[PDB]
Order: structure tokens, then C-alpha cells, then sequence
């Protein structure tokens, strides 16, 4: 409305909003996609893996 | 139970005999004869009594006796000692306080972290001593002495498994019992009540739980919280056989919507997890009889007088001898109703095996040729993955 | 004061005397008052129409663990390795510990003999021909009698390989592998237990202290589920089929019941403590109607003979005979396939004929040689009250 | 008095009195006090409208058994070879053994002849007219009389079956066949553990004990399951039909139902005991309101003598009949059928009429021969109380 | 790094880590094949196939 | 005495040895050089009395020494420990008679086998160490210490032959005085009487006899006879040289060796019979002496405290020392007029020589290699054949 | 009579028996 | 000379000398490459390199 200037190097895009990067939610899941006890039914053992987890 | 039957005392003369032929520096040189009579003995026959009895046939029963562990295992390189990991430990957020002033901007507020420095691992050694005189008075067969000589190879790497078996479990059961957290431990009344706490274990290792995890005894994690979760992908149920067997007979085959809860994919199972001792009050060795129970079971290089330190592992029974009692105390659970419900890669195991047949020492003097077999092997539990107990 | 009341008249009394009637006159056959009557023609003989030789060939269940030997020599030797364990290297030892002697120890067991047993029948050519109408049913009694001397060796080869595994169970094999059910529900549970106890390393299960040199040290063996049988009644696996595996729900995966060998009984066969000698002519003709052609009135019996049909019933085998039998009925032992040795030799086992003609009553025989043993070196659990 | 009460006015007086009535006049029909009472008319006679012939075809449920002979001869036997157990070989016996006979024995229970059964029926053309108010009625009684006789042979023929099996069970076989049941929840487990022993070598499961050479020995057999045949009554197959069958969840193996041979009821014929004699005019009406056109009084019943209808009732038949039955309802006779011999004769079965044109009534016969036995070779448990 | 002469007797091929032959083994399959009662439902025994022991 | 010589001065002085600088872990590193003056001593020529005396020749003498029994020898695999043997007893031809009870023609008759079980021989070794450095100093051409190292090895070839020959000349002799029936053992009264005992001895054998085998001490040849024969090729007389000089000096010798037998080759002698020696008592070994004299005969082996059992044999002269005697007798033949004639197939003898070269170790500190040589050899004496003993006992 | 490696070192090469070369000297 | 079989293991090849491997050489040229102060008359310093190490 008021248009003026609308330019401060912060506080005018500040005041209107900054850009969203982050957002901190389910993307590594629980309790849809994971959290699970529906796994299947057959012959048994040793598909777990062993990772190295260095990163 | 006394015996005047000739051919019972021929047998019963030891002066005679292969031994004193091979225990003194000096020997008779020449054999005269015996006279070897069949009759009223357990080799008697009916046409002819008066041959020496006969084999012809000489089994040596085998089996190769794998791991249960070695998916596990990493190939690693044995250079350096010191292997260390650490977690970055949670900060909450906090409030904004304005009413605070202005300089709190300048102040650092450091990431704190919790470490876990390991070491390094045991190289461990066999050997075994063929000999080419007084093996060959036995193996009526050339054939026969090469099998012997294959047989006890082959033996060697069966417990080389065995044994690598019994120490991961001793591990696992041993970090289960001494080391944990008071939330880590459940109490299971009954077979059909740990069956569920097990159920209901996992729906708990997977989510976002400050507890379920021993940072408390890392590094730098005494005071603060760290978060972990896991994927049931990685969830290994560590049992006792009654526990899988009471599964496998009535509660999957008691229930008709069994297409998705089954869990015993993973769940790893023994007879009967303790056999594996430990050290306490760090012994030493002063009796003779003690140090021929341990011939027996390969150890050649213990003398008397040798001490044993504080944590050392024994993986047979041992507490019946005379010094080690007080001393020695057995890995198990007390009740035979057992579940340690961790996390997979919360256990590294690194063994190494590639300058292990290491080439032979021909003894030319006794005429006899030992072989070695090294292997170095780490095995060590990570205190930063969420791991659950349920025993009574 | 009948025609068939008359012996003297018969085919024997001509076979029984060096000189006879060598010419018929005839006989003068009416059947009035005797068994054949008829009631229009009393003057002719009777006419029998069929003559049929039932006739069953008969197996054994235990033939594929048949092995065939070569049958020379006597004793049988069997051993292992026990355990060794990798130990800790310490360098601070002195280096003349590098030319020391570290030698692998074993466990042996020795095995004696088997035994060659014998049967014979003989085959006439005068008399037999009296009892037949054609030819083709003289072959069909002398291709019988073969086939069943062939049938009974089968049926006397199960029932003391049965015998034997029944006796190792209540007489050897020390009570660490002796579990305790309570009733036959409980049993089918700790049977599914001990399947997957067999399938882990371990020192236990096995008999080695039961060899020569296992006091000392440990031996660990494993099993497969294709090697491991149980052995149970039929009022065990009848209760499996009908009301076990009936009653789950989800059975696909866990049934064991291709492992369970049954038997109608697991006792018909008898052995003898407090050896005697055969003193009563009644019992001898007892044991003539089993084939026994060899026994008289002085011979004696030892004390690990046996039998494999009910002999204890006689005056003379009383307070000597007991029977290998489980005195439970609820008995399931689980074995290793391997633990099981039998072995035999059939090699010249159709013996060339003696033909005798002066009688013209040719002569066979059979011999085989078996040798039935277990092992001790293998895992082995019996379920038992 | 009233017209329904005066016999001599009846058709009988036309037709057993030699000279009768040529002509008539009528009579003077009235119903007013008779069963035959209509409100309206008094005077008219009683008026049916139907006769429904009630004739059920009946069956055998044992036709598959019977194998047609030729009827020639009287005699069949059948025999074995006995068990000739391998003994072991003595070395200390006498060297002139080798010569010594042994011959085989053998069983040879023989079998003696079938009996030659009759009936007749008497068709009438000059009384029969009197009733069947149409010719087509009258020719539909003539066809349902002979379709009548077709089914008594078939029914007499399968109760007699039915007899033989329950009187072999019963009185014929040994001790080792009896088991005990106690309830109806048992003898479905003890059947389903007796199949299944049936298919083991044990000598236990035949009745050789009741041949000729079989009294000392045993002999061995085994079943197959396609020849293997369950004797029950309604009630045990009822039982397994709704509940052993219904209420397990794995019944794809082992529902032994397509092998029962149920009955209705398992006892309704009688064997005589002691010899006697008819000498009472009301057992002769009772008899032959069966059919039995033949005896009169003074006849001889011998020992082997059955019945098959309840004739315990009678002055003469106390304490001669014996009603062969199981005695508590609990009952299951496994047998291994090639035991059951059975043939009939059934080819000159329509026999040519007798016209008798004096009084015109055509007499037909029919006559077949049937032979009942059954094989002590072959193995049978029975189950009890 | 510098290399000198490196190829040696024994020692200097012995820090280059000499054979890796004889790994230790599960082809004697345990928990995948043994620990194991998850058999077919099928009919009938035979499957044995007691085999003679010298190795 | 006493010399005062330039030379001889410094020829005794140890101080300049090469053996002071292997006996110290520090020693001297150069040479100066020595005057050496050839005068008025020894090696002094008459041109040039100032240079060192010079070699012409080396000679290693090596004497093949030989087993006078090594054509008996079997060889066997070396498998199993207990060798045993088995004869045939005789039934002797029945004439046949046709008025019998005819039905012993099903009757049995078994052959009845006289036999002996024997256990074990015994490994020997013995091992010689050459090195590299100090030996190289007193050859002067390789040619030498190639010649030195192989006729060590030789040598150490030719101790076994002298070993075992001299075992069976006392397992022979052990044999004869002590094992062997006194039905075998004939007795003479001079020389003369001997020597026709023997001749007519020989001849006693070649004959279908069962006289003169000890099958009666076999293990089932106590009832029934044995008969042997044996050929002239392999009958042996055992005796003395003082015994064998008197029986080849008479005429029956002479038509033995015309148009024969070599009577000379089948009468195997030594000088007296017996420097092998026995072990009565077991005792122990406690003195330094008796250590030294051990390692002398090349015994590395035995140690003080060692015990020697009752029944070991030495090979050589061991009775002069103090805790040996009374302990130790000899394999002598009393009253020496000795002879004893065997078949020659009574000797059960055979050996394993089939990788007798164990390889060697090195011994790098010192430079020191050592070669060992194990050989298993199996000595008895079989009972089936004829054997007669003449004595004065 | 089972393989499997059975060319091991030298022992195993010791019992499949090496080298009957040198005998004793006379004959 | 003295025949036999002179084939032998080491010893009976280490008498005619095994065959000769290391040199103890100098090749890290002394007085002729270094103990020189033959470096002369020039313009200035610093051409001296720090070489790393291994």
C-alpha cells in the first residue's frame, strides 16, 4: 500500500517473508511408512545388513 | 576282577611296549617273539586261535562346523590400533527471551559430542604337531595317516568357528548383563509373557527414544540425551531355542492372521547361551592338575606360575578346578527365559585372515612338522544404537 | 470201518516200505457217511477246483541304509578329533616355546563281528507230485517257498534293526540326553525343541564320553533335518497325523512327520539273562514250527541271544527272557541317520544246490552276513517317562 | 342280520364248494349301520378310487464282490508258507546236518461248497381278477411280486454278508486282534492308529492259528490301503462325519471315510446252537410267513442253521438261536479285504414256469447258487468293548 | 614408498599382506539351512540318505 | 724340554691364534704380518729356508664299511607296528580203505597253523653339524671341503652298516645262549669233536626233519610236527675266526669247496663274539665321566638323570666305567669252542630306508647346517626253520 | 581317500612317502 | 673329485659359494662427491633445497 521506497536491506523482505529452505518434518518416516510390524512370512534369517556409517 | 588268563597277561606286560622304545635314549633292538594265543579271550575265533585280530575298516568322522557370524565380519587391512565413533549429542531448542542483552550474540555455544575409543583386537594362535614315527605304528593304510592328516586340518578351522561363535555370544551376553540402563532391562514372568514383551519390544527400538541407548557410558555423554531410532531391518532377537521353538509350535501356528507380525526372520537362536567364562580377582596358575585340564583342550603354551589377568576368557568349563573357583564366573542368564532385542551395526567385528596358514617347521630331530594357524580378530559392541533387554 | 479210516491203504505205505503192492487192483470208493457226502452219486470222488497260494513279498524300511561290505577281516574301528581352541598369543614368552609339541588327540570306539545266518529248505520230486493237479502250480509252491525265504529275511533284518535302537536307547546312552515328557501333548512339543537343539554347535548331545578317549577334552557336531529320524510307536504318529497337525492352524513349514518312522509295536524281540540249555522236547518242537532245524535236547543259549518271536511264554524260558521294549508308550527317539551303521554281505549268498537223488529232494541254502552297530559320535536325544 | 356279516353270500363259497350258483338275483345292499355309512345314499355300494403299488428297488452294496463261478466241483483250499526265521550259523553241530530233510510247511485251510437257495411265488387268473378293478393294476402286481423276489434275494444276500463278517469277528479270531475301546471319542483314534499298523510286517494281524498246518508258527503280511475296509456301525461313521472331519482344519490327508462299509444295525440274524425238532403248528404259521413253503413239523434244523429274521421268540427256538451281533454299539472290524471269498451262480436263475391248467395258476421258481467264506490269511484287527 | 629394493625374502612381502587364502566358512551353512524346522508339508519319510563317514 | 727357538716361539704363542677370534665376541680386526724363518728347526729346506711349508696332498681315506647282512633285508611301507607268521602243521598221507563207515566223507578236517606275533623295531638317528666359516680354514681348494662334507656323510652311511651288523651278530648270539630249546643244542668236548659235530650238523639239515625247528615254541605248534627243509644257498654258520681258521683247514672243506658250495662265503665269523652288551638293572646316569664317554661315541642325546631300561643294548665297550658295572653283562658265548648253524630265511629282518634325508637345518647365527638320518630297521628271529646250537655247556 | 586339499605342506607330503634314494651300502 | 653324490642340500652347495646378492658398495659417492669444499667464486646464496621426507 504504502510503496515509498520498500527497499531496506533487511526488515522490507524480512518484514514481508524470507524463502523457506528447511522444512522439519516426515521425510525419514515414522509411524506411516515406517514404525512398522507388518513384515512377511517365510524361510528365516540374515538379511541384515551391516553398514560402515562414516557420513 | 583278577585275571590268570596267559594271552590278559601277555596284554598286561607294559615292559614290552613302542613306549619305552620311544621314552629312553637306549633301547632293546630286537624282538624275540610272543606267544599269541586267541583262546578264552574277546578275540577268539573258531577255526584258527591263534592269529592277531584284524581291522579292516577306519572311519574318521568329520564335520566342517560353520560360523553363525561372519555376515558380520569386515575384511579389514590390521594396520593401526586405535578405531574410534561418535554421535553429535542433541540440544533442545529454547525460548526467546528478549528481555536478555545484546552481547548474548557474541558468546559460542560449542556442539558438544559424546566419542568411544576402542583399541585394538587379539590375534589368535593354533598349532598342531603331526609326527612320521609313531603316527605310522597305527593306520594300517597309507590312505588312512593322509585322511588322519587332512582330519586334524580340518578340525582346526571347525573350532576356529565354534570358538568365534561362542565369543560373539559371550559378548552379546555379557554387554546384556553388566553394562545397560535401568530402562534397558524388562521383567518377563513366563514363556507366554516374554513372547509379547519381545512383540512389543520392537514397535519401541524404532522411535525417537532419548532412552534405549547407553551414551550415558560414552565418552562424553554423562549428562545430556541422544536420540536414536531404527528401521526393523536392522533388528536382531538374540533368544534362547525354547523361546524360538515355543514360537515356531504355538503362537504362529495358534493364530490365523500370521501373514504380517511374523518376526522370527529375525531372531538368532542357541541351545543353551552360557558356556564362556571370565576373570575375576586375577589368579595365577600353581597346580599341576589344573594346567592338564588345559592341555586338553589345546592350550600348549601355559606353564605353572603363568597369571591370568583380570578379564580374560576361558570358553570351556572351567570353574570345577582348584584355583579358579571364587574366581571365575560363568556368562549367562540366570533363568533360561532370555531375550536381548538390540540393533545390527550396534556390533563390529573385524577379523583379519590373510597371512594365517603360515609355513611349516619341519623338526627334523623328532621328525615331525607343525603347522600354525594366526588370525587376528576384533569384536567390540558400539554404545550408540538402541538396544533392549528382556530376561527375569 | 471206512474206506478213509484205512492207513494201510495210503501213498505213504508204499513210500515207507523197501518192497510194496507193485500193482492197483482199485479201491472201491463210496463217500456214505464220511465228510465228502453227496446226495445223488455216493460213488464218486471228490473234486476240488481251485488251489490258490496266497502269497505277499515283504520289505523292510531300513534297506537303504543297507550297505554292502566286502566281509574280511573282524573288528571295525571308528574315531574322531576332539576340540582344540585357538588361545591367545602373548610375546613375551621365551622363543624355544616355537619348537614345542602340541599333538591332536582323539576318541575311538572298536566294533566286533556280525553274524552269518542260515536258512534252508528242500524240495521234492515224488511226493510233492501227489499234492498238485499241474504242473504250473508245482512251480508257483517251489517259486513260493523261494520268494518266501527271500520275505522273511526282510521282515528278521526290520525287526532287529527296530530292536536295536530300542535296546540303545533304554540300556545306553547316559541320561543327559534323556528329556522327560509328562503326557503325549507335551511330547509333540518337546520333539519340535529338540529338532532345532540337534542344529547347533555344541559339545552336548553326542556320546562321546561314552567313546575311549572323549573323558577329556569336548567334541561339538551339528545335524541337517535331512539326516535326523525319529523313532516312535504308531500311537504316537497316529496322534501327530490326526490330532497335532489337524488341530494348527498354519501348519505349512512345521511339520516333521517326513522323519517319523512307526512301528505297530516297538517290543517283539527277546534277549536271555541266566543262560541255560534246552531240556524240554515241547519247547524244541516250539521252536522247529520258526524254522529252527538245528536244536536238540543238550544245547545252550547265552546270555545276549535273541529271538525275535514270543518265546517267553514256554516252561523253560521263564525268569531268562526279557523283552527290548519301552515301558512307556510314550517314546520318541530322535537320532542322527549317520549314528546308525548296518552293513551287510550278499555276495554268494544262493548256494549251489546238493541234490541228493536218491530221493530226488534238492537242497538250498542262504547265507548273508550283517553287521548292525551305532555310533556314538553322532547327536542323539530320547523322549521318555 | 346284516348283509357284511353272511358269509355264504362271499366269492369263497363260488370256489371252494364243488357245485355252486349258476345264476344270481342280486342283493339288498344297505349300509346303515356298517362301516360304508354315507349320509345322503344308503343304497349304493362303497366306491374306491386308487391302488397305489408301493414297490421300492433294493440293492446289494456287495455286487462288486461276487465273482461268477462255473458251479463245478465242491472243493477250494487255499494255503501258505509259514515264517522260516534265519537262525545262525552253529559250527559245532554234526557235519551230517546237510543232509537231513526240511521240508516247507504250509497252512491249507480248505473250503467246502456254497448252498443252492430257492424261492417261489404262485400267480392266479381266475381269483386274482376278483380285486384290480383295471387289467393293467393287475399286471402291475404281477411284475411287483417278481420285482419283489429280486429284492428279498438281494436283501437276504447282504444281511448274510453282513453276518459272516460280524460271526468271524466275533468267535473266530485271536487275542493280539482285540483292542479295547471305551468311548465314542475313542475308536476314531484307535482306528485311524489301526490303520496304519495294518500296513506293517507283524504276524500278529492274521488268523493262521486257524488253519491246518498254522496251529505252531507265525506267519507275515502286510495291506495296502486300497484293499483295506472298515466295518462300523451308523453311529461311528456319524461321528466321524460331523465331528472328526468337521472340526479339524488339515483334512486333506487323512479322511479315511471313503473306506467305511457302515450299517443300519449289525445284528438281526441267529445261529443255532443245539439240534432240535419243530413240534408247534404256530412256529410252522410264524416260518412261513416268511416265505418258508418247505417245513413242516417234524423237521430237523441242524447246529449250522441261520436264520435271518428274529425267530428268538419262538416256543421250540429258546435257547437253540444265538443272535450274532456285537454286544454295546461300539464296534469297528478293520479288515484287508482279498479276505472276504465270495461267488455266486446266477446263470440258470429264471426257471421255465409250471402251467397247472386244472386250477390256472402259473408257479415260477428261481434258483442261485452262493458261496460265503472268508480268508484267515490276511490281516484284521477288531475293535470293541 | 621409496622402493628401494622391496621385493624381499620374507618379511618384505609379509607387510604386503602375503595370501589371502583358507577364509574362515560358513558353507557349513548355519540358521539359513540348519537352526532350521521349516520343512515341506508333503507325504511321506525317506529322505535320509545315511552317508558313509570317512569325509 | 725346553725350546729356545726363534720359530718355535712363535708357533706356540695362542695369543695370535685363529681360534682367539671365535672364542671372543670382540677380537682383533688387522693383520700385521709375521717373520717366519724356516732355520735350524723343522721344515727347513736347502734353498729358501724363509717361506711356509706347503701341502701336497690331502687325502680324506674313507672305508666303505659294509653290512655283511643287508642281502636279507625286506623293505617294507612302515605302516602298522605288529608283523606276524604262519606255517601249515603236516598231516601226514593215510592210506585209503573201502570198508569204512562211508559217511566220513562229510566229516571235516582243518589245517592247524602254527603261529608267532613280533612287535616293533626301533628308529635310529644320528646327525652331523658342518658349517661355513671356520672349517673353510684347512682345505685349501674347495675341491677338499666338498670331499670333506661328502665323506662325512659317508661316513655317517657306513655306522649304520657297522651298526646293524654288529646288532645281529648279538641278536644271533642272544639268541642261541639264552631263547633257543635245549633240544636244538648239541654238546661237544674238543675242538676236533666240534668241528665233526658241525659237519655232520650241516648235513643234518637239507633232510624232511622235524627235529630241528623250534615250532614247538610257536603259538599253536605245541602238538602235531612241522617239517622243514632247508637248501645249501641259505644255510650259515655262526662262529668264531679261531674256529671258522679250523673248520676250513680239513678236508671235508675242500670237497665242499670242489665242485659246490662256497664253504668259505656260508661261515660268517668274527674276531670273538660280542661287544654288544645288556642292561640288567635298570639304572640311572649321574656321573660326568660316563657323560663325556657317551658324547665321544657320538651320544648327544642322554643327559644326567637319564634312566636306561633293563633289556638296552650299546654296540660298544661301555662296562669300564662305575656305575655301569654289575648293572651291565656282555652277548659273549661261554666256553668260546661256539658254533651255531641257522637257516638263513630264520633271520626276520627288514627296514625302511625311504626318506632317510630329513632336510636341514640351518642354523644362520652361527652358519652351522645340520643333517639328520632316521632309519627304522626291524630285527627278529623266526622259529620255523632249523637251528642247531654246538656248545661246551 | 577324501582329497579336499590333500597336497598339503609338508607333512601331508610326508605320509604320500618321499624319496627312497639312499640305501645301505652293500647291497 | 672324491665322486659320490656331491648334489646336497645347502651345505653340499654352499661349499662351492652361493651365488653373491648385495654388493656392500659405495655408490653414495664418498670423497669424490661429498668431502669437497670445491664449490667456487659465485653471486650469492639460497639455492639450497629442503627436501621433504619419506
Amino acid at each position: 500500500m504504502y510503496e515509498g521506497n520498500n527497499m531496506r536491506s533487511m526488515m522490507g523482505t524480512s518484514y514481508e517473508d524470507s524463502r523457506l529452505n528447511k522444512r522439519t518434518e516426515l521425510n525419514e518416516n515414522m509411524s506411516i511408512d515406517t514404525n512398522k510390524s507388518e513384515d512377511s512370512y517365510g524361510v528365516q534369517i540374515h538379511s541384515l545388513s551391516k553398514q560402515s556409517f562414516t557420513g | 576282577q583278577s585275571t590268570k588268563n596267559e594271552t590278559a597277561l601277555l596284554v598286561a606286560k607294559s615292559a614290552k611296549s613302542a613306549l619305552q622304545d620311544f621314552n629312553h635314549d637306549y633301547s632293546k633292538s630286537w624282538t624275540f617273539g610272543d606267544k599269541w594265543d586267541n583262546s578264552n579271550t574277546m578275540f577268539e575265533t573258531f577255526v584258527n586261535k591263534y592269529l592277531f585280530p584284524k581291522i579292516n575298516e577306519t572311519l574318521l568322522i568329520d564335520i566342517a562346523l560353520g560360523n553363525r557370524f561372519n555376515w558380520l565380519a569386515k575384511e579389514q587391512d590390521f594396520i593401526g590400533q586405535y578405531s574410534e565413533e561418535y554421535v553429535i549429542m542433541d540440544t533442545v531448542p529454547i525460548n526467546m527471551d528478549l528481555s536478555k542483552n545484546e552481547e548474548l550474540m557474541l558468546k559460542r555455544n560449542y556442539p558438544r559430542m559424546a566419542t568411544k575409543l576402542y583399541g585394538n583386537g587379539i590375534v589368535k594362535k593354533q598349532k598342531f604337531t603331526l609326527n612320521n614315527n609313531d603316527t605310522r605304528f597305527n593306520f594300517q593304510t597309507l590312505a588312512d595317516a593322509t585322511n588322519y592328516a587332512l582330519g586334524v586340518y580340518k578340525k582346526k578351522i571347525s573350532d576356529i568357528n565354534v570358538l568365534e561363535e561362542k565369543e560373539m555370544r559371550a559378548m552379546l551376553v555379557d554387554y546384556s548383563l553388566n553394562q545397560l540402563s535401568e530402562t534397558n532391562v524388562r521383567k518377563a514372568t513366563s514363556k507366554e509373557d516374554l513372547a509379547s514383551k519381545v512383540f512389543e519390544a520392537i514397535l519401541n527400538l524404532q522411535n525417537n527414544s532419548a532412552k534405549y541407548n547407553e551414551v550415558h557410558r560414552a565418552s562424553g555423554g554423562a549428562i545430556g540425551q541422544y536420540t536414536t531410532v531404527s528401521k526393523l531391518k536392522d533388528i536382531v532377537i538374540l533368544t534362547t531355542d525354547s523361546l524360538k521353538s515355543y514360537l515356531l509350535d504355538t503362537k504362529i501356528a495358534n493364530t490365523f492372521q500370521i501373514a504380517g507380525i511374523d518376526f522370527t526372520d529375525h531372531v538368532i537362536s542357541f541351545d543353551d547361551l552360557g558356556g564362556v567364562f571370565k576373570v575375576t580377582k586375577e589368579f595365577k596358575l600353581q597346580n599341576q592338575d589344573s594346567i592338564d585340564f588345559l592341555r586338553a583342550y589345546g592350550d600348549y603354551q601355559s606353564q605353572l606360575g603363568d597369571t591370568i589377568p583380570v578379564g580374560a576368557v576361558f570358553t570351556y568349563d572351567v570353574s570345577k578346578l582348584k584355583e579358579f573357583t571364587g574366581n571365575v564366573e560363568e556368562i549367562k542368564p540366570k533363568s533360561d527365559l532370555y531375550a536381548f532385542i538390540l540393533d545390527i551395526n550396534s556390533i563390529k567385528y573385524k577379523r583379519y585372515t590373510k597371512g594365517m596358514l603360515k609355513p611349516p617347521f619341519h623338526n627334523p630331530e623328532f621328525d615331525e612338522v607343525t603347522h600354525w594357524i594366526h588370525y587376528y580378530s576384533f569384536k567390540a559392541i558400539s554404545p550408540f544404537f538402541n538396544k533392549i533387554l528382556i530376561t527375569d
